[PDB]
């Protein structure tokens, strides 16, 4: 019977289809590590696949995965307990030493480009014709902590030109620097802009862009990470 | 603030895109500028490209259209009201049975029908071949036109090769919106209940899954939004913390994970196989299984 | 085991209840208090199964099934032997889908992102619900629920649909299915278009965002974009089971006759009822 014939035929292709799937979600992070960073034992039943290599755009090379797995950081956290399983405890500040829900990753420090190899994320003073087209402009509202505290002001927002849309506000603080806040944790309002995961005394230590008119996937990651991780480390300081 | 919404917008000049290997006389000017849709996706317009193949689709589309249609008012007898009245209720039907698979119906009691259909089957395979090009155009990979044929699989079995096989055109899907539920219910009774059919268990499976599958991915994109989660080709080529803390995400849920490319992998393929499988439970039904009910008692 | 990124993420704190008491993993698995209470639940939910089966006479995963309590209990209370079981796995089960909802909410905590996902699932979860727990109170009966087994689930999506005529014809139902057809239409795509942009042409540089914004720009004149897309299929996806739980919710309360003849609402309209010709006259 041809329908017996086909139907059994598409669970072996299924069950075929399923390991193509797990293994090429193997190119990342693989193999498993035990808590020291050694190989584990049992890495599951499914192998690493073939390496792949994607050519990335504008020079900046290749990548090759799977391939060695480095941190390229040091991790300040400590184990709590003697044997498997256990939470690592921060051995000294976690929003400082970038752990836990203040996690970064050592993306590469250059800024991320577009199509055209122009910088993708741009403050909008210098991106031209870009201008705010709908709802309250944030740009000269003070900003504001979960500890309810002026933390600065907004000085401009850093806007993705390709997808053209707000990326960043830039925060001018007490002593005339300034840091990005990530858009997705602001609350813009029709006098303030409101940021929940960090009171105000947390705003200096975001980590900082070296150069002022772009930011560097790097950056990117400290800034988010730095901003995610208030919302556990600065929950004392929440009304 | 969830990123449902946008909290503002930002426009600058028309993003006119890329070039690659595109024939820009093709691409129209940008369109206008709409802010309601630019509160959830992107706000502008246009350009569209419409090379010869374009006018092709589109010119049969809206005459397979225009024939369901003219059909519809004459059924309403050229009435207005009786046509908004009645809209759901008329249909453009296949031939009757004893003309098999010629073409020698009169228009109105099956030849209109093999009419609309031309035009439909041409509107279909030349965007298909639309899908194509335009990736090729740009140096992109064919995936859309691969998984586009799957969804084509499923609307030609159900109108042209499953007809074919079963010697008749009365076996195709009516152009109505009442008609082709009532058909779709009859095709059912008369296989001895699709629920028996095991390819459609599967479609089912698939199609349950692919929104499953969009919600937590959809879901799992937004809550990573705070860490650049979105862009993910560059999460691709250079691991950031919003791919990690996803993946871990899923990790620490259910035992096992994705990655960021992978992600997409289980994706095309839940929804693919929706009308991959779907199609073959139909292509199988009436040609090689009369009921599913019976066939499935001798489980083969 | 950790996946090579993972420890530095592994750190205390996050949990809704228990304190430090059950943060930790098992392999991959975080636990929490969360954990503990779905392992207890699933597990006696199973094991009610388990035995349910034995009373049932059966042992085959394809004939194993657990039917409610019959019309004549109303709300009350079952002997086990018929309706009970299914009553305290039901339990069982709304015990142990909140409990993993609360323990992703923990996961989303501890990994500092937002709560999109549990909130998510709790549609399906409300789904289950307005089957199990919502319709059937609202209809006075245990026994308009479905039971749990492989196939006889659907024997009761067959009777239950042709009660009211060809189900087809239930409006919040149509609104359903085209959420499900349109999500699973923006899957394939999205799918397609990244892998598209990720794995171009042999010997080609990956593509980039501005590439695939211009594709679907040439092809239907619009790109909703990244961010777009994925509270697009958040929002198909969620509302799919919306209308879904909705067309049930008002199928055998606010409506219970045939489902075709409500669209007869429209056809009587006083201005066009009356006038000769189309169909309906
Ligand atoms: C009767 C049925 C009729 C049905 C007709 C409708 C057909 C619709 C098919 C839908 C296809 C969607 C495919 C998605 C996709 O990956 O497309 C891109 C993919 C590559 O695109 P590209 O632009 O050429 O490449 C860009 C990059 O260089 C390279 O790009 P890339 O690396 O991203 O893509 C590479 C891709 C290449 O993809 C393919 O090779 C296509 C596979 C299509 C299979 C479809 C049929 C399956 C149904 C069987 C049903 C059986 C019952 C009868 O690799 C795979 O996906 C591997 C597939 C895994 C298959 C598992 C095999 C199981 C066999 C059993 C093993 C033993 C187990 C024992 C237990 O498309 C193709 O390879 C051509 C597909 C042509 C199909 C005709
Ligand atoms: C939603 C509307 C109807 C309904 C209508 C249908 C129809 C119609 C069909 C199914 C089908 C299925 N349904 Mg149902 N089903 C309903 C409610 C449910 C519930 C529930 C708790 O509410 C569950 C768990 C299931 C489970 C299932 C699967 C057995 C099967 C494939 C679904 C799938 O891939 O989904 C998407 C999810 C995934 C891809 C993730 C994986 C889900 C797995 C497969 C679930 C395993 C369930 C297991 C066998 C039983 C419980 C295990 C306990 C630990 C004991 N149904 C309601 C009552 N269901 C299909 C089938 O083939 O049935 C025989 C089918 O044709
Ligand atoms: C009483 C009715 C029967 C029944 C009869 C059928 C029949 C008959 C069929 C299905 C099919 C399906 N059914 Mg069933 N089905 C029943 C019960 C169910 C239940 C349920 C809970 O009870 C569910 C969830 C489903 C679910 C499903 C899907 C999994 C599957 C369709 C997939 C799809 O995406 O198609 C939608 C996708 C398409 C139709 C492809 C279209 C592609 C083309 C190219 C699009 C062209 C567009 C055109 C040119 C217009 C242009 C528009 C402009 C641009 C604006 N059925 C009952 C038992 N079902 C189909 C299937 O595959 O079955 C195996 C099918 O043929
Ligand atoms: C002959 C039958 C009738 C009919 C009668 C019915 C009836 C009756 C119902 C539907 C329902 C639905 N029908 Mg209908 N329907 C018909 C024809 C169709 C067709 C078609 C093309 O013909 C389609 C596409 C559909 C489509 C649909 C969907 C809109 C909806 C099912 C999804 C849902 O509710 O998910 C919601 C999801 C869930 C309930 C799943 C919940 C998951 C839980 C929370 C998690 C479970 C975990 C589990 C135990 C696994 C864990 C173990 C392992 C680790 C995996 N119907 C025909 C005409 N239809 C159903 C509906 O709307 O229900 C609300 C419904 O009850
Ligand atoms: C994997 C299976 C799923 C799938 C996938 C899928 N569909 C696809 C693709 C893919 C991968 C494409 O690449 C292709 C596409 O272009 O998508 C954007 C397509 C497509 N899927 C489509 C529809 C579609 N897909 C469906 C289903 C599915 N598609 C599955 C769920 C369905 C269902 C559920 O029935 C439909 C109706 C089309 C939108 C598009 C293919 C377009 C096409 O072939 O067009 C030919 C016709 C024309 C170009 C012109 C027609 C003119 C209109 C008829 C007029 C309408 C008038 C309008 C209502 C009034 C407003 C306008 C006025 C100003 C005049
Ligand atoms: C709301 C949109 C869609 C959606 C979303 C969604 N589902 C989700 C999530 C989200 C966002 C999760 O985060 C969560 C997850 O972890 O996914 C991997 C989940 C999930 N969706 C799941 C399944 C599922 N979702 C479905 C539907 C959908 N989920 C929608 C289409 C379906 C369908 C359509 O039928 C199924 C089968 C699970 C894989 C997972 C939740 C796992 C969970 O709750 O685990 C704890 C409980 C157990 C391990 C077992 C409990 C055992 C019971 C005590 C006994 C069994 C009782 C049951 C009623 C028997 C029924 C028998 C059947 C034959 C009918
Ligand atoms: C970009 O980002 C993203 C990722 O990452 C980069 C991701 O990975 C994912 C996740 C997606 C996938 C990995 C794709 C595959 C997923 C599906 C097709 C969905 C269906 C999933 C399943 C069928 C698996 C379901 C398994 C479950 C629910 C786990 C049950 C297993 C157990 C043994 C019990 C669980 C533990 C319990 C009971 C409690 C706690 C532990 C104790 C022992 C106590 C998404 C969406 C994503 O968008
Ligand atoms: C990398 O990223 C990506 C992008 O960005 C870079 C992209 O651009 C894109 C491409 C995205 C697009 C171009 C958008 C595509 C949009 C869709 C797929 C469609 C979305 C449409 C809707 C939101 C509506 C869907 C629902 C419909 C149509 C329901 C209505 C239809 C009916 C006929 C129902 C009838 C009901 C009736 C008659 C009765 C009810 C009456 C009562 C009174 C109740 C992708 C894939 C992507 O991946
Ligand atoms: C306002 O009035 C005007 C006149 C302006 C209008 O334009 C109004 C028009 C309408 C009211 C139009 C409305 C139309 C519908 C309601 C359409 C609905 C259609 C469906 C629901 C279709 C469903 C399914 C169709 C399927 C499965 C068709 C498949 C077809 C094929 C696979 C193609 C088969 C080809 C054949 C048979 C011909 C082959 C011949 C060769 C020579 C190759
Ligand atoms: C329907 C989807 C089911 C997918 C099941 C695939 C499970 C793969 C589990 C392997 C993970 C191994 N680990 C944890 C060692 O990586
Ligand atoms: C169709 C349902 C299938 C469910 C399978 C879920 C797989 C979970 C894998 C977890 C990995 C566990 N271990 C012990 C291998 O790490
Ligand atoms: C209610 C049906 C139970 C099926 C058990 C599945 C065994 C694995
Ligand atoms: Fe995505």
């Amino acid at each position: 019977d041809l329908a017996s014939l086909a139907i059994y035929s598409f669970w072996i292709f299924l069950a075929g289809l399923i390991y193509y799937l797990q293994t090429e979600n193997m190119r990342e992070g693989y193999p498993l590590e035990n808590e020291d960073g050694t190989p584990a034992a049992n890495q599951g039943p499914f192998p690493l696949p073939k390496p792949k290599t994607f050519i990335l755009p504008h020079g900046r090379g290749t990548l090759t995965v799977p391939g060695p797995e480095s941190e390229d950081r040091p991790i300040a956290l400590a184990r709590t307990a003697v044997s498997e399983g256990f939470p690592h405890a921060p051995t000294g500040d976690p929003m400082k030493d970038g752990v836990g829900p203040a996690s970064w990753v050592a993306r590469r420090d250059l800024p991320e480009l577009d199509g055209h190899g122009h910088n993708k994320i741009k403050p909008m003073k210098a991106a031209a014709g870009f201008h705010v087209s709908a709802g309250k402009n944030p740009i000269g509202l003070p900003v504001r902590g979960c500890d309810l505290e002026i933390a600065g002001k907004v000085v401009d927002i850093w806007v993705d030109i390709p997808e053209q849309m707000a990326r960043f506000l830039e925060v001018e603080l007490k002593d005339g620097s300034t840091r990005l806040l990530p858009m997705q944790m602001v609350k813009v309002q029709s006098n303030r802009v409101h940021v929940n995961a960090l009171s105000s005394d947390l705003f200096a230590g975001i980590p900082t862009i070296k150069s002022p008119t772009e930011v560097t996937l790097l950056e990117e990651d400290k800034i988010c990470g730095y901003v995610a991780g208030g919302l556990m480390y600065a929950a004392p300081k929440r009304k | 603030y969830q990123n449902i919404f946008s909290q503002v917008q930002v426009r600058g000049p028309a993003d006119l895109g890329m070039t690659e290997d595109v024939n820009l006389a093709n691409r129209s000017g940008v369109g206008p500028f709409s802010t309601l849709l630019g509160w959830f996706g992107n706000a502008q317009l246009g350009p569209i490209y419409l090379g010869s193949l374009g006018v092709l689709s589109l010119f049969s589309g809206l005459m397979w259209f225009f024939t369901i249609g003219i059909w519809f008012w004459y059924q309403a007898g050229w009435n207005p009201a009786v046509f908004l009245r009645d809209l759901f209720f008329f249909s453009l039907e296949p031939p009757a049975p004893e003309y098999g698979l010629s073409f020698a119906a009169p228009l109105k009691e099956g030849g209109l029908w093999l009419i609309a259909s031309f035009f439909m089957f041409v509107a279909v395979w030349s965007w298909w071949g639309r899908t194509y090009l335009r990736a090729q155009a740009l140096g992109m990979g064919k995936h859309t036109a691969w998984a586009f044929l799957s969804a084509i699989w499923l609307w030609m079995v159900l109108g042209f090769i499953r007809p074919i096989l079963m010697g008749s055109w009365s076996e195709a899907v009516p152009y109505g919106i009442f008609s082709h539920l009532d058909w779709t219910n009859n095709f059912s009774l008369v296989h001895g209940n699709l629920f028996y059919n095991p390819f459609h268990g599967l479609s089912i499976a698939f199609l349950y899954g692919s929104a499953l599958l969009f919600a937590m991915h959809g879901a799992t994109i937004l809550a990573v939004s705070r860490f650049g989660g979105e862009r993910e080709l560059e999460q691709i080529a250079d691991r950031g913390t919003a791919a990690e803390r996803a993946a871990l995400f899923w990790r620490w849920t259910m035992g096992f994970n994705a990655t960021m490319e992978g992600i997409h992998r289980w994706a095309i393929w839940m929804a693919v196989l929706v009308t991959l499988t779907g199609g073959i439970g139909i292509l199988l039904s009436g040609t090689v299984v009369d009921n599913w009910y019976v066939w499935g008692q001798n489980h083969g | 085991a950790l996946l090579s990124f993972e420890r530095k993420y592994r750190v205390p704190g996050g949990t809704l209840v228990g304190g430090n008491l059950f943060d930790f993993w098992v392999g991959p698995f975080y636990v929490g208090f969360f954990g503990v209470a779905t392992f207890f639940f699933a597990a006696l939910g199973i094991i009610l199964i388990a035995w349910s089966a034995v009373l049932q006479g059966t042992w085959n995963p394809q004939l194993i099934s657990v039917y409610p309590p019959a019309l004549e209990y109303g709300l009350g209370g079952a002997p086990l032997a018929k309706g009970g079981l299914w009553q305290i796995i039901t339990i069982c089960a709304t015990g142990a889908f909140v409990s993993w909802a609360l323990r992703e909410v923990e996961i989303c905590r501890k990994l500092g992102i937002g709560y999109h996902i549990p909130f998510a699932f709790a549609f399906a979860i409300l789904a289950y619900l307005t089957l199990v727990l919502f319709r059937p109170v609202m209809m006075g009966a245990w026994g308009y629920a479905f039971p749990y087994g492989i196939w006889t689930h659907l024997d009761w999506v067959s009777n239950t649909g042709y009660t009211y005529g060809n189900f087809h014809y239930n409006p919040a139902h149509m609104i359903a299915i085209s959420f499900f057809f349109t999500n699973a239409l923006a899957l394939a795509l999205h799918g397609a278009l990244v892998l598209s942009a990720a794995n171009p042409e042999k010997g080609k540089e990956m593509r980039t965002p501005d590439h695939w914004d211009t594709f679907f720009r040439d092809l239907v004149g619009y790109s909703i974009g990244t961010l777009g897309i994925h509270r697009l299929g958040l929002l198909l996806s969620l509302s799919a089971v919306f209308f879904s739980a909705l067309c049930m919710i008002i199928t055998g309360t606010i409506w219970f006759d045939q489902w075709v003849d409500w669209w007869q609402w429209w056809v009587k309209l006083p201005w066009w009822a009356n006038i000769p010709g189309g169909i309906n006259g």
